[PDB]
């Protein structure tokens, strides 16, 4: 049950994975870099 | 595309003129009237940055729509006019200050009758 | 003409999540942009955007016409929002009689006048001189919104100009008198400009304009403002997608631009010049997408 | 296919110092306007009588008409509400631009502001945010000028209490100020002065300020909510019958802690607008502290606002259906008073009220026989008390039955978590018809047997039922356990044409439930099998094999003809197939 409590209300990113923090830390910046366009923040999003 | 990605022009009076003279020539085409303070600031610029090339137009289109300006200042343009050593400009702007009809400053006017002497 | 937006965008949903024989067109969407820019409650400047970004349905038929244009370039100005009303203008301008549909009879707030008087405020003239330009060619005259400001020297020949709130040297000396007995005084009523308590726009240039008319700003400081941008925007490209160039002179060369483009905002001109930037072109990025760029 | 277009808005907003007048200002005959509490006792005592003027009084206060109408206050200083000011977010200090220390001080303290009002040409430079100390003259200015003359403009630049930030918020040029913060936000951020973490977070929380300043200030542009109406000029009063107050009797006195409140507020308030009347050259400190004294009690007084069937056991019954329950005579004749008294008046026997309810309280048989003609076919809903599961709510049909314990049927009590403990029951009964339609169409039983989860069987045989199914289908022995010696040295029940002679002899007391049989099958064909070969396979000369395999045995003629077949099984097996075959026909049949 703390489990389930901790996975819906998610305290941080971090605290269910640290490999879903580190993707999300990866796509952010490397969708940055290329494609600056409208259209980077739609597919990194 | 085309004028997304060009860059942009650089700032001058000249230009800003340039463009004042058009927009307010069009605006009275379109049907619109400037007030006398609409070209006196005009006016103020054109005689900020040196350029007698549109001094003619800019006071045959005032004095055509039906406004005058102050004796005071129709004195200093054609003293400047003499003080960059246009002096064709300046016999533009007597004759169509004579074909107007303001009465100039006879003082001024015997300074660019001698200027004219001069360049005669 | 109700009022409310929501009665319409009910409907409007009732015929997008419906089948196909009741599938909207132009004129529905038109008349849902209608509804929500016309509404007197709320903001309602988002909704707007949603419903534009709804109306991207090129397979469907759904393609804009001269009123489309009309609402869209009506909408964004009024909300203060010139660099897309620009965009839209030019698109109504295309077509013919466009400029008759915006000046809607002067109804609404006269459109526009709103949208010459946006242009002149900010001091985007270049786009102006198009916009009047595109008048007398559809044989539109100027509406009698020329507001002049209580220094009688305020027009769309005035603003643009260096000084600001500046009465201009005429010869003789201004006759308050005489203008206050030509504007009104002595008989009816003058429009005194005292401050009040009541949420009313004071000023009679924002009669039509949301919550006010926009920031006034000269002709040099909107064209240095652009000339920053732009500068910005390029070394902004050169930081993260611009490491390599033509150039094998990077060691001296990258130093240089660096401190030179950083002091600039805030010959060697020829390797500025030759930088590329790719904005607004979906085939570069269709391509980085795929894996080729 | 048009919708019907329903349009409901449930608007909120903050009421007007005009607009609450409209709520407790109410005509008279003589014509004299009253609303206003003036008296700080509501009830006289020993009398038991509402005071006039006072808190439960009439005629501004008084059944639901009392319990409608309101009362409202009027405030000689203004105060401001609790949840503006205090609270972290402090959306007068945004709109002011001024940290709160300041604010709190001329709410509380005592400070002063330079010029709170910008409407009139001032002649007093101060420019002084806030003044912990009064280091002017005032005595020399006050009686410069003349006497009263310095009332009629110290108002314009001093200001002290709630009446400054009054002042303040109602002269806002809400359009200037977004233009102002605009210009901040694009001025801030741009210069590039990095340092510690101390720098760049007060930067940001500086720049999220100003965010939320805009976005507060555009609001007001185009919401007809006006900002000045944050501070109380005028105190609502909550009805009397909201308030808790049962009755007075002998000088008893009902009043709450909101009551008391409300006493202690207009006490302070009547002193505060007396000391105020009696004499104006009063010291300021006293009326200051009074007038603090007051605040502070609205306050917490705006802060307490703000924060301020027959159970019975059930049995389980085996004889009753899926959809009937068992209902006892008390709670029957509780729920169907209504239904049976109409029944008594509406053809004989009854020709009043009274007269009804003492035949029903006689316990004549006319009157079970009339709730048992109501309850025929008058659907009843059945809840649990905790309704952890969906199907805790399900409806039944109520049959009459002697006893104090709710009847119920074995799978529905399994399917409703029944505990070993006495579980209570709620009855209720739908009166409309849209409501009995609902409950016999949509919440019996036999139409939720799914469970919402995945979608198993909710309905399924309990602990006995699986037991006597096991019992049945479980066999006997059938090597060691039930021949002693090898079978290899050395007859079975006689072959049984039909299962009712099968069931007839074990009825009979002639062979075990246990003992094997040969079934004759009727070649059915749905020879349930292992896929397993024969043991043997008797082919004789003739052209007819016998195919021997362990549950059954085919005889086979030589032209591939299925002459005869037998099953080897138990009583119990066979009971089962032929009462749920029996069940499938019956119900096939009373369907037609
Ligand atoms: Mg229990």
């Amino acid at each position: 049950l703390p489990k389930v409590e901790q996975v819906l209300e998610v305290r941080s990113v971090d605290s269910i994975s640290m490999n879903l923090e580190k993707r999300i830390e990866g796509w952010n910046k490397c969708i940055t870099r290329i494609l600056g366009i409208p259209w980077g923040f739609l597919i990194g999003a | 595309k085309e004028i997304k990605n060009k860059a942009p022009q650089r700032w001058s009076q000249e230009w800003e003129v340039e463009l004042g003279i058009k927009v307010m020539t069009k605006v009275i085409e379109l049907g619109g009237t400037p007030t006398i303070g609409d070209c006196a600031v005009i006016l103020r610029a054109a005689v900020r940055a040196p350029m007698p090339s549109a001094f003619l137009n800019i006071l045959q289109t005032t004095h055509s729509l039906g406004y005058v300006f102050g004796s005071p200042l129709y004195d200093e343009i054609i003293t400047l006019c003499l003080d960059l050593g246009e002096l064709d400009a300046a016999i533009a702007i007597v004759a169509d200050l004579e074909t107007s009809g303001i009465k100039v400053p006879d003082e001024t006017l015997d300074r660019v009758i001698s200027a004219r002497q001069s360049s005669d | 003409t109700c009022g409310i937006p929501e009665i319409a965008f009910a409907t409007f949903e009732n015929m997008e999540y419906g089948e196909d024989h009741m599938k909207p067109d132009t004129e529905t969407y038109n008349w849902v942009i209608q509804a929500y820019t016309r509404a007197e409650s709320y903001d309602r400047v988002q909704d707007v955007a949603e419903l534009l970004g709804m109306m991207v349905e090129d397979h469907k038929r759904v393609q804009p016409n001269v009123r489309t244009y009309a609402l869209l370039v009506e909408c964004f100005t009024k909300y203060c929002v010139v660099r897309e009303a620009i965009r839209h203008f030019r698109g109504l301008k295309n077509f013919e009689g466009g400029t008759q549909v915006l000046y809607n009879d002067g109804k609404y707030g006269d459109p526009l006048s709103l949208y010459l008087r946006a242009l002149c405020r900010e001091g985007r003239i270049v786009e102006l001189l198009e916009a009047l330009e595109a008048m007398a060619k559809d044989n539109q005259p100027i509406p009698p919104r020329a507001m002049i400001l209580s220094r009688k020297y305020r027009t769309l020949v005035s603003s643009w100009i260096e000084p600001l709130q500046e009465e201009a040297e005429l010869g003789y000396e201004i006759d308050y008198i005489a203008r206050y007995v030509a504007e009104g005084g002595l008989t009816g009523d003058r429009k005194r400009w005292v401050p009040r308590r009541g949420k009313t726009p004071l000023d009679p240039d924002a009669e039509g304009f949301i919550y006010s008319n926009p920031r006034e700003t000269s002709f040099k400081q909107r064209c240095l403002e652009e000339w920053r941008l732009h500068h910005r925007k390029l070394l902004k490209t050169l930081h993260n997608e611009g490491p390599s160039i033509l150039g094998k002179i990077s060691e001296s060369d990258y130093i240089r631009l660096v401190e030179r483009l950083r002091k600039i905002i805030k010959e060697l001109d020829e390797l500025i010049s030759r930088i590329k930037l790719h904005e607004g072109n979906t085939e570069f990025w269709k391509r980085r997408f795929l894996g080729e760029g | 296919m048009i919708d019907r277009y329903k349009h409901q808005q449930l608007r909120i907003g903050s009421v007007s110092p005009q607009q609450i007048s409209a709520w407790a200002t109410k005509i008279l005959p003589n014509g004299e306007i009253v609303g206003e509490v003036t008296k700080p006792y509501t009830f006289h005592y020993k009398t038991n009588k509402p005071e006039k003027d006072g808190l439960f009084c009439e005629r501004i206060f008084g059944s639901r008409i009392r319990r409608y109408q309101m009362g409202y206050i009027k405030l000689a200083c203004p105060v401001t509400h609790v949840w503006y000011l205090k609270r972290l977010p402090s959306y007068i200090a945004n709109l002011l631009d001024k940290p709160l220390k300041e604010l709190e001080g001329l709410v509380y303290c005592d400070f002063s502001f330079a010029r709170p009002i910008t409407k009139k040409p001032t002649f007093l430079r101060l420019r002084g945010l806030f003044e912990y100390e009064i280091q002017s003259w005032k005595y020399s200015i006050p009686l410069f000028f003349t006497t009263q003359g310095f009332d009629t403009f110290r108002n314009r630049e001093i200001s002290t209490g709630a009446g400054a930030i009054r002042e303040q918020l109602a002269d806002l040029d809400l359009r200037i100020i977004i233009e102002n913060s605009l210009v901040e936000w694009e001025e801030l951020g741009e210069e590039g002065h990095t340092g510690n973490e101390w720098e760049d977070r007060k930067v940001g929380r500086r720049k999220d300020f100003l965010v939320r300043r805009v976005e507060l200030a555009k609001h007001f542009i185009r919401t007809n909510i006006e900002p000045e109406w944050m501070v109380l000029c005028l105190l609502p009063v909550l009805p009397p019958e909201l308030r808790p107050i049962i009755q007075i009797d002998g000088g008893k006195l009902m009043s709450s802690d909101i009551n008391e409140l409300y006493r202690r507020v207009i006490y302070r308030n009547n002193t505060l607008t007396d000391l105020l009347t009696t004499s104006r050259s009063t010291p300021g400190e006293l009326v200051m502290c009074q007038e603090k004294l007051v605040q502070e009690a609205v306050d917490t007084l705006l802060d307490n606002g703000i924060r301020g069937s027959g159970r019975s056991v059930i049995v389980v019954g085996p004889s009753l259906s899926l959809h009937r329950c068992g209902l006892p005579r008390e709670i029957a004749i509780e729920l169907f008073q209504t239904f049976v008294i109409r029944g008594l008046i509406r053809q004989h026997l009854a020709s009043n009220i009274g007269v009804a309810k003492s035949k029903i309280r006689e316990k004549e048989p006319i009157v079970w026989e009339i709730l048992q003609e109501v309850m025929q076919g008058h659907p009843v809903l059945l809840n649990r008390a905790p309704t952890l599961h969906r199907l805790g709510i399900q409806a039944f049909q109520p049959v009459l039955v002697e006893g104090r314990a709710i009847c119920l049927h074995p799978l529905v009590c399994k399917g409703f978590n029944a505990d070993f403990d006495g579980d209570q029951m709620a009855v209720h009964v739908p009166l409309s018809l849209e409501a009995q339609v609902e409950a016999r169409l949509l919440m019996f039983s036999h139409m939720n047997l799914l469970s919402p989860a995945i979608g198993d069987p909710i309905s399924v045989p309990t602990q006995d039922m699986l037991i006597g199914l096991y019992v049945l289908t479980s066999g006997n022995h059938r090597g060691i356990c039930v021949n002693r010696y090898n079978p290899c040295n050395r007859t079975k029940e006689p072959f049984f044409s039909n299962s009712y002679d099968a069931i007839g002899a074990y009825r009979q007391k002639r062979i075990n439930l246990d003992s094997p049989l040969w079934l004759r099958w009727r070649l059915d064909q749905r020879v349930i099998a292992s896929r397993e070969t024969p043991i043997e396979v008797h082919y004789e000369s003739l052209g007819t094999f016998y195919e021997i395999y362990g549950h059954y045995l085919i005889v086979r003629s030589l032209k591939k003809q299925i002459l005869f077949i037998y099953i080897r099984t138990t009583v119990g097996h066979i009971a089962l197939y032929r009462e749920i075959e029996e069940a499938i026909q019956g119900f096939s049949r009373a369907y037609s």
